[PDB]
């Protein structure tokens, strides 16, 4: 067989009922992201004269 | 699997009951059948001999 | 308004064990002069499915 993929011919034995030479490739992706920020405040003051 | 059950019309039986912690919190049922039945041996002790 | 500010439930169990199911959380919603001003009514989800 001549191999499409790293460009080579190759032997197969009477073993093998078949050896193919297709190329598949299947990529799954998944990326997920947070992110959160906060700032708080308080004031009170009481007086006399 | 409970060990198999002596043999009838040339069958056994062995039974597994997911006795381990149950399918719990909505979790799905143990994946598999409970019981099973095969046929018996007596066709290698009488044949291959 | 910092809906972040409220509670990170876990997911309700599965509703359907093992079919199409679906699974819901909500806040914890406990109302506040915060808010109350804050826009918090209008812009945050109370509850994710
Ligand atoms: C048994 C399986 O797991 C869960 C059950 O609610 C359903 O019946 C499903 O078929």
């Amino acid at each position: 067989v001549f191999s499409g993929d790293g460009k080579d011919f190759y032997r197969l034995s009477g073993n093998v009922l078949s050896y193919t030479f297709q190329v598949k490739i299947n990529n799954d992706f998944n990326y997920e992201f947070y992110n959160s920020t906060w700032s708080y405040v308080k004031h009170t003051s009481t007086e006399h004269t | 699997w409970s060990s198999w059950s002596p043999c009838v019309q040339g069958k056994k039986t062995r039974s597994r009951e997911c006795n381990n912690p149950p399918p719990s919190g909505g979790g799905r049922s143990c994946v598999g059948e409970t019981t099973e039945s095969t046929q018996c041996e007596d066709e290698e002790l009488e044949h291959l001999r | 308004c910092f809906c972040d500010h409220y509670a990170w439930t876990q997911w309700t169990s599965c509703s359907k064990t093992c079919n199409s199911g679906t699974q819901s959380r909500h806040r914890q919603i406990v109302v506040d002069k915060y808010y109350q001003e804050n826009f918090c009514e209008q812009i945050c989800s109370k509850q994710e499915t």
